[PDB]
């Protein structure tokens, strides 16, 4: 608990480190190089007289910590902080704890930036990232169409100024986040046409009668790629800009259009911002590995005034209440008279409202001028009341680049008032006692009995975008609709909950619940190991806290020799029914069994090295019949009443154990995941990416994911095969996990990729959505699903064109690109789904042909010489739809060389 | 003291409205009648793990009521719910009107616990008699003992009466552990053997953190059945008193005219209460006898 401090002679900064009880200075150490070349040039032996010894009780009240390329989820950084008591800090330093690592940044006390310093307890830290998921949402307006003062359009300024300045801060401070650029607007009076009835909405006014025709479009651009060297984006926004007047008027319903409605008028600003939370609270769904902060802005050439309904304003209340994301920023400039968010109430005085939820920031442009008025002017030819805007003081605002720059993840420890009486009339107690066991079946007693995961309380999401019809403006997604109906209720009337979760030996956990806030109480794993994991668990959520030669590994081994099995499929007679010679003599030769150790499996033996040994000697495909005649005398598992094992082609994991714990309710918000082994040939994937052109269906396994020596936590996560045969067809394993620290589940993936690559073919994590519309259980608010037509221009006709539809896809297969069926796992398989071998496409067979989609979650890593190359991705469009609209001849010599056999 | 550490199964089941979980939360959290107010509406199920004298360890597993959950519970998922069930317990409301829908699920709850528990037992209890008038009360307890003797025909139950306002629950829920206790007659003989040698009036021995009425030993007949619903529901009032003061009790003496009672620990969970037959001793028998009991319990 010794501190040593060692300037020089005048260094106006210091530096400290921690011993235990320091006095005699016997002892010195290296531990560090590279602190000399951090702060100061001196090479100090090993004693100058200059080390001073000292306790020197001062503390750095904040600290913050920053994160790359990875995902902590929130009781990850509660461990941190939880290690981080009683140490030490300077700037730039990389603290590191089981895996995870944060970089050391801006630490204060009170006032002043500290170059070292002492962290004890009562200090707080702050956790930002460099590698968060950013929602971008351009609204535009026929204010982008007018000019302001010193000379503009506000379109201009807004992208030309603003998105260079923070496309530069990206390069600058070196992140690396995942974008969407998002336009979106309004119509008025567009009621109808040819079938574009869905699309519309309609909006009035109760105390003035007031009701109108309006249309609401949103066109995107890039939807969710990671990608350096930006500024590419800023060409294609002015392409769009220059596009997009006529491709928001002239659709889908022609009356007489009004466009670009404004936004101190009208404007769809909050249902953009309830639609990118409809985004966000599906996070659970398909967990990159590489983010972890969230954030969405929303650039307007508005003034900060909004004509905004009630029930929307109260339900935006009420779900950034859960997960706070929302960040606004002004390109129009001239800050106004007046406290600048507001809303007047659109119910159905003028009803002012002020948020304090919001965080807005305008951008002046850069000049100097005399005096920067604040009015706009147009000439026409010819009981309460207790917000009023008007005497609130504002003076100016910045553009905050410290929380655009490095989005802040949510605080750990807020203070509010105990759980008294009156209101909520709810509290109920659950004691459980924990038995310990050395057999994973202890946490989720308690976890689906003490809550259901809010199986108690509600959760408030009561917007579902139902409907979206879609233009075919091009290959992005263009999703131009109606926000459909809004399902809102209140809140949970006349009784709020709390709890009390008791571990009956000495602990409790008082949970309050208006938000979930906890305090934590004290008075095979330990007592405190399940109380820890109980109290991260409740955490993950909203977690707020008051104050004061076989390698016989069960997955390697079967990897391997699912490795083994293409290059060796791609003794005296039989008839003998003593059967003792071959089958007791085959250990006298070298065939390698499982036998020198391992738990559970005295003598064991693959059944596929078998029937190859039994085809290497005696015949060919007879060898299950005689193995099932040896089975009945000598097995394999524990209760067989089977066959010869599987003869062939199944994968079973480890844990010979099965037959003779609380599952998986999918309300439960599991984090899920699911990678997926494709079966590869690179000889086409070469020449097209190159100059060259032209036994049940699921399988339930609870693994621990470990490789160290750690004694400190147990670690377990529920696998899913999909495949039980793996023919030469598509493989896909589902990750469920409601557990531990995701990043060593990640490079245990990544162990098995390095696995899978080397000595085998591709593993790839693959976006289980399928062509979802909105409001499914998968799926986004923002998915196009791509059409593409087959021009054929040439009993049962759905079933032979059908299999005439899988020999083209694997026609393609044999040129360029390697199909599979990936057999997903909904009862009754309502669509056909071919994922393409090593690429980013999906394609579902349903006018006549058939459609598209494009996986976005290769993104960068999980990579080879075989994929990549997104250019590959946008080559096979073009030759694909080439290829499908009948070009030069290649459909009708097709059909010849079909009809030619 | 030999710690076979089994893992009992025991469900509480019964119509919404009155009194289901309520009782169960003043049994084992250290609540009072006032303040069991504030539970409120339960969800589908909810279970516990509840220690009791060390080896023994209760699942205990209490069961919504609402039209959907018991819907839920019989013509769905019941195989999991009613296996390796040991003790039922089945809560009757007085005040209730929908009598026929009450007995129309007991029906189902006998049939399904015969199909999936041979050896199991129910109790069903009927509660809340505070409302209504004494000679009433005795009217409806024996309407329902006979009503239920008849329905509950081919696998036999045990009906009892109580409030939560007074000390019949104490009663019935010691009877309850009374059934589920594992041994009987070495603790019955230690008792008789340490009553008969120190001569006592009655001896008593209790669990210690909810204190329900394990084992007597009287030789004057002359309390006819209230006296340990009494004694127990007043000694954890003054528990639940100083459960305020940061205190454990562990140790108590009182005599009077002819009265001589005495309490302390015994073992780890254990406690005794002892009335000693001659009022006149000074607390140096107190100190013989609880060395004379420690030296065998303590081999126990
Ligand atoms: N005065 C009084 N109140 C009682 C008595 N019995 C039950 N209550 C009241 O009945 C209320 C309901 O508690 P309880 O029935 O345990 O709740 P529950 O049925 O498990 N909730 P759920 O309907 O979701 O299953 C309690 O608040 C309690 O005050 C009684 O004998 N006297």
């Amino acid at each position: 608990i010794v501190e040593i401090a060692h300037p020089n002679d005048e260094y106006s900064p210091l530096l400290l480190q921690v011993k235990s009880l320091k006095e005699d200075l016997q002892k010195e150490t290296i531990s560090v190089d590279q602190t000399v070349t951090q702060v100061f040039r001196l090479r100090p032996y090993q004693d100058v007289y200059v080390n001073v010894v000292d306790p020197k009780d001062v503390t750095l009240d904040l600290v913050e910590l920053t994160f790359k390329d990875q995902y902590i989820g929130r009781g990850d950084m509660w461990r941190l902080k939880k290690s981080l008591v009683s140490t030490c800090a300077y700037i730039t330093q990389k603290v590191e704890f089981a895996g995870i690592r944060a970089q050391a940044g801006e630490l204060w006390v009170k006032n002043e930036k500290v170059m070292c310093g002492y962290i004890s307890e009562d200090t707080r830290v702050v956790f930002r990232s460099t590698s968060a998921m950013v929602y971008i949402f351009i609204q535009m307006s026929c204010e982008m169409w007018d000019f302001d003062i010193y000379g503009d359009l506000y379109f201009e300024k807004a992208v030309n100024g603003f998105l260079a300045d923070l496309f530069t801060k990206w390069k600058e401070k070196n992140c690396s986040h995942e974008v969407t650029v998002v336009l979106f607007s309004r119509t008025f009076y567009d009621a109808k046409s040819v079938d574009e009835f869905p699309e519309i909405n309609r909006a009035s006014i109760r105390q003035d009668h007031k009701g109108r025709f309006y249309e609401d479009f949103y066109k995107v651009v890039v939807q969710n790629e990671r990608r350096e060297e930006w500024t590419s984006l800023l060409v294609t926004i002015k392409k769009l800009f220059i596009q997009y007047p006529v491709l928001v008027r002239l659709e889908q319903a022609e009356g007489f259009p009004q466009g670009d409605n404004s936004t101190s008028a009208q404007g769809n600003y909050l249902e953009a911002i309830n639609l990118s939370f409809n985004v966000f609270d599906k996070h659970y769904i398909n967990r990159n590995f590489d983010r972890t902060g969230q954030m969405s802005v929303v650039i307007t050439p508005g003034v900060g005034v909004f004509e905004v309904d009630r029930l929307l304003m109260i339900l935006t209340k009420q779900r950034m209440i859960d997960n706070g994301i929302g960040v606004d920023l002004v390109c129009m400039g001239e800050q106004p008279l007046h406290a600048v968010p507001l809303f007047k109430l659109h119910n159905r005085g003028d009803d002012y409202n002020i948020p304090h939820w919001i965080n807005h920031s305008f951008y002046t442009s850069k000049s100097q001028l005399f005096c920067n008025s604040f009015t706009p002017r147009i000439k026409l030819a010819g009981t309460l009341s207790a917000p009023p805007v008007v005497p609130g003081f504002c003076c100016t605002v910045g553009v905050d680049w410290k929380s655009l720059t490095t989005p802040a993840c949510l605080p750990l420890t807020t203070d509010y008032f105990p759980d008294r009486q009156g209101l909520q009339n709810d509290y109920t107690e659950g004691c459980y006692d924990l038995l310990p066991e050395a057999d994973a079946q202890q946490v989720f007693e308690e976890f689906i009995c003490q809550r259901l995961m809010q199986g108690y309380q509600i959760i408030v999401q009561p917007k579902t975008q139902k409907p979206n019809p879609a233009v075919p403006p091009p290959l992005s997604s263009s999703p131009l609709y109606s926000r459909g109906l809004v399902s809102r209720n209140r809140p949970e009337e006349e009784d709020q909950y709390w709890l009390s979760m008791g571990r009956t030996f000495h602990k409790v956990t008082l949970k309050d619940k208006m938000i979930t806030v906890t305090r934590y109480l004290p008075k095979p794993r330990a007592d405190e190991d399940e109380w820890q994991l109980l109290d991260g668990f409740v955490r993950f959520v909203e977690g707020l806290n008051r104050i004061r030669m076989d390698s016989p590994r069960k997955d390697g081994a079967f990897f391997m020799e699912f490795v083994r099995s293409p290059r060796t499929a791609s003794l005296t007679s039989s008839s003998t029914l003593t059967e003792i010679l071959e089958a007791m003599k085959h250990p006298s030769t070298g065939v390698q069994l499982l036998s020198e150790q391992k738990g559970l499996s005295p003598y064991c033996f693959i059944s596929a090295e078998v029937v190859h040994w039994l085809v290497n000697h005696v015949e060919g495909i007879q060898t299950q019949a005689m193995a099932i005649d040896i089975m009945q005398k000598m097995l394999e598992e524990q209760l067989i009443t089977h066959a010869s094992g599987e003869a062939w082609r199944t994968f079973i994991y480890g844990f010979y154990f099965y037959k003779i714990v609380d599952d998986f309710a999918s309300f439960q918000r599991k984090w899920f995941e699911v990678a997926f082994v494709a079966e590869e040939l690179v000889h086409s994937e070469i020449p097209a990416f190159l100059l060259p052109w032209l036994v049940p269906e699921q399988r339930t396994v609870t693994l621990d994911v470990d490789v160290n020596n750690r004694t400190d936590r147990l670690e377990w996560c529920s696998c899913y095969y999909h495949g039980n045969f793996s023919l030469n067809a598509a493989f896909e394993i589902k990750l469920h996990w409601m557990a531990v620290t995701a990043a060593v589940l990640f490079e245990m993936v990544q162990g098995w990729h390095r696995k899978a690559t080397s000595c085998g073919f591709l593993l790839v994590p693959v976006l289980e959505g399928p062509f979802a519309l909105p409001s499914y259980l998968y799926g986004d608010p923002l998915r196009a699903q791509l059409f593409i037509p087959l021009n054929i221009s040439c009993e049962t006709y759905w079933d032979r064109m059908h299999l005439f539809q899988e020999a083209i896809a694997h026609r393609f297969g044999f040129v360029q690109d390697k199909y599979s069926a990936s057999a997903f796992n909904f009862p009754a398989e309502n669509k056909p789904q071919y994922i393409h071998v090593t690429g980013t496409v999906f394609l579902q067979l349903p006018r006549v042909g058939y459609n598209w989609a494009y996986n976005t979650m290769l993104t960068k890593t999980w990579r080879s010489s075989a994929t990549g190359d997104e250019k590959f991705a946008d080559r096979l469009l073009k030759d694909f739809t080439d290829f499908c609209i009948n070009r030069d001849n290649r459909l009708v010599t097709f059909w010849t060389s079909c009809l030619e056999k | 003291m030999p710690n076979t550490a089994m893992k009992k199964k025991v469900l509480l089941m019964g119509k919404s409205g009155s009194g289901k979980t309520s009782m169960r939360s003043i049994i084992f959290a250290n609540y009072i009648a006032r303040d069991t107010r504030r539970l409120g509406a339960t969800i589908d199920v909810e279970h516990s793990h509840v220690r009791f004298l060390g080896n023994l360890v209760l699942n205990l597993w209490d069961c919504g009521g609402q039209d959907t959950f018991m819907e839920n519970y019989f013509t769905s998922q019941r195989d999991n719910i009613f296996r390796n069930v040991e003790v039922l317990i089945y809560v009757f409301d007085v005040e209730s009107r929908e009598l026929e829908k009450d007995m129309h699920y007991y029906q189902s709850c006998l049939e399904a616990i015969l199909q999936n528990s041979p050896d199991a037992k129910i109790f069903c209890l009927v509660h809340k008699m505070d409302l209504v008038q004494e000679d009433q009360r005795d009217l409806i307890f024996k309407e329902r003992e006979e009503d239920l003797r008849r329905l509950s025909r081919p696998l036999e139950c045990a009906c009892f009466r109580t409030s939560i306002w007074d000390e019949t629950l104490y009663k019935a829920w010691s009877s309850i552990v009374y059934q589920l206790i594992p041994n009987v007659q070495q603790l019955e003989m230690n008792l008789r053997n340490f009553a008969q040698i120190i001569e006592a009036d009655e001896v008593l021995l209790f669990e210690r953190a909810t204190f329900l009425v394990i084992s007597h030993y009287q030789c004057k007949e002359q309390r006819d059945v209230h006296r340990f619903e009494k004694i127990s529901n007043i000694i954890k009032q003054f528990k639940l008193s100083c459960s305020k003061l940061a205190a454990s009790f562990q140790s108590m003496e009182v005599r009077n005219s002819n009265f001589a009672a005495f309490i302390d620990i015994f073992t780890s969970n254990t406690y005794v209460m002892v009335v000693m037959s001659d009022p006149s001793i000074p607390s140096a028998a107190t100190l013989i006898n609880i060395r004379n009991a420690r030296k065998h319990f303590e081999k126990l």
